[PDB]
């Protein structure tokens, strides 16, 4: 009940109207989620005064999986959810190929809501 | 020693204010210095009195301690597998000024049986870093590092306090011995205190009866 | 005025020193432990000493320095609620 | 006797009630010793409005006798005998495991009130 308070409400990224309920509306956790959405199926130039506002990962569609496209996948991610979304840090994005049906990158965005590992020298030779 | 062989890292334990309620991060850091270096200073100006009847010079301030302290980071060896930048990523941002404040971080350096300047630790915040990465990777995951700290002493004031009322808590508590007197009595009470005791107001605080009155084992209270 | 809450800390003393006579002094047997908090004086002499603390000349047993002191602070919100 | 006027007089730590005499009272060098075993049994939180007022030796409760332990529990005893009692230097705090049933650490901790040995070359090669 506090996170509907403290994070905004807003309404749903595809507008469902009724006549019953006027407009569905998303809030709290739903409402950051909802938004990290909107940021990456947005491009910049497609909102008339708002240039800046897009993920811009039409950049990356014809680029070659080649390892120098994976760190520029990564690096567009965590700059445009700083410019854009401070609401919700970010954990880890991990982007892998798809096996069956390859040419699809698949990421994987991990936010959050805003030690040297000893035990294997036991495994080792 | 005197019980097992494993080694003991260093870590650096950050916080936000001078005490240490609000911790922040804390990183250790693998492959020890090979050789610390904590440099002492102290300022002194000399006096050019017209007199001429002596040559002396005065105290002006004692330069924090400072210690230097160098690094290594490495991730290709087989054992080695968390890449260097996740370690470099806390020596960067503890080393630097705090989004929450606008200062640095009061780190406290310490190592498992070495004991810095007088404690078991080593309070200060960092005046220097300076990483060098020399070998890369084909995508350039740097794997190797070269880290140069180099830091300050800036203790807290709880602790400054707390070392000084160990020395001349303004009571002395002077035990007499056998073949005393109070010109003694007082430089025995004005080497406890540093204040030059003045042997009348010794007699006057204690009540004593005719300046020779104490015998040999009671105790004599000096205040300031 | 009207006050909404009489008997300061001479009633609570009062009340006090009737509640604690029903508490055995535990460990001992055929003692109240009305004698632990009125070891020394009477009710009124202790009251005095709470008006006036000076008839206290420093020293007094450290539970009735301890009660005087809480009652002293429970003046407090029964300020607050005569205010009511 | 002086000693018990210079050191302060207090109650004692487990609170011995009576309707004779009314509060016991450890006064003097028996009052900073008090004062010591209160520090250390007491841990930082449990006592309201002074969180910082704690021995903390819970922190060292399964941690391996390794000797990075023995350090760690020397550094918290003279920290804390600094923090929350000046009145008592340290002299020194011997560790040892205990040999007979062990998994028992016993420290010894020496306070004060507040040379080379030439002689080793003679029985040496």
């Amino acid at each position: 009940d506090i996170l509907k308070a403290t994070l905004g409400q807003c309404w749903a990224f595809p507008p469902r109207f009724s006549p019953d309920t006027g407009v569905s509306l998303t809030a709290g956790v739903e409402a950051v989620m909802q938004s990290l959405r909107v940021l990456f199926m947005t491009e910049p130039g497609e909102r008339i005064m708002r240039e800046s506002y897009g993920g811009g990962m039409h950049d990356f569609i014809f680029e070659n999986i080649t390892d120098e496209l994976l760190a520029n996948i990564h690096n567009r991610i965590e700059e445009s959810i700083l410019r854009h979304e401070p609401r919700a840090l970010l954990k880890d994005v991990i982007i892998q190929p798809d096996k069956q049906e390859a040419s699809r990158l698949r990421a994987q965005i991990t936010v959050y809501l805003a030690n040297i590992h000893d035990g294997q020298t036991l495994r080792l030779l | 020693s005197l019980l097992e062989r494993g080694l003991s890292k260093l870590t650096l334990n950050a916080w936000k204010d001078r005490e240490g309620k609000i911790p922040a991060g804390s990183m250790s850091a693998m492959y020890n210095p090979e050789t610390i270096q904590l440099d002492y200073q102290t300022r002194f100006d000399t006096e050019d009195t017209i007199n001429t009847a002596s040559q002396s010079n005065r105290y002006v301030i004692s330069e924090p301690v400072g210690l230097n302290l160098t690094l290594l980071f490495d991730s290709q060896m087989p054992g080695n597998t968390t890449p260097i930048e996740t370690q470099l990523a806390m020596l960067k941002s503890l080393c630097a000024v705090d989004a929450a404040t606008g200062s640095p971080y009061f780190l406290r350096i310490t190592w498992g049986k070495m004991r810095w300047e007088n404690k078991g630790w080593f309070a200060g915040r960092a005046r220097d870093l300076s990483v060098t990465y020399t070998l890369f990777d084909r995508d350039a995951t740097p794997l190797r590092a070269t880290v140069q700290l180099s830091l300050v002493a800036d203790e807290s004031f709880v602790i400054q306090q707390s070392l000084k009322t160990q020395s001349a808590p303004d009571r002395a508590l002077v035990s007499v011995p056998d073949l005393a007197s109070l010109p003694l009595l007082a430089l025995s009470a004005g080497g406890v205190l540093a204040s030059s005791v003045d042997y009348l107001s010794l007699a006057w605080d204690n009540d004593l009866d005719n300046l020779d009155d104490f015998q040999t084992g009671d105790f004599l209270r000096a205040t300031k | 005025t009207f006050l909404l809450e009489p008997r300061t800390g001479k009633g609570l003393l009062n009340l006090m020193a009737k509640y604690t006579e029903a508490v055995p002094f535990a460990g001992h047997t055929d003692a109240d432990w009305k004698d632990f908090w009125m070891a020394g004086c009477t009710l009124e002499a202790l009251s005095d000493i709470y008006q006036y603390p000076g008839l206290a000349e420093k020293k007094l047993p450290v539970q009735q320095a301890f009660l005087l002191a809480l009652l002293h602070l429970l003046e407090t919100p029964r300020a607050m609620l005569n205010t009511v």
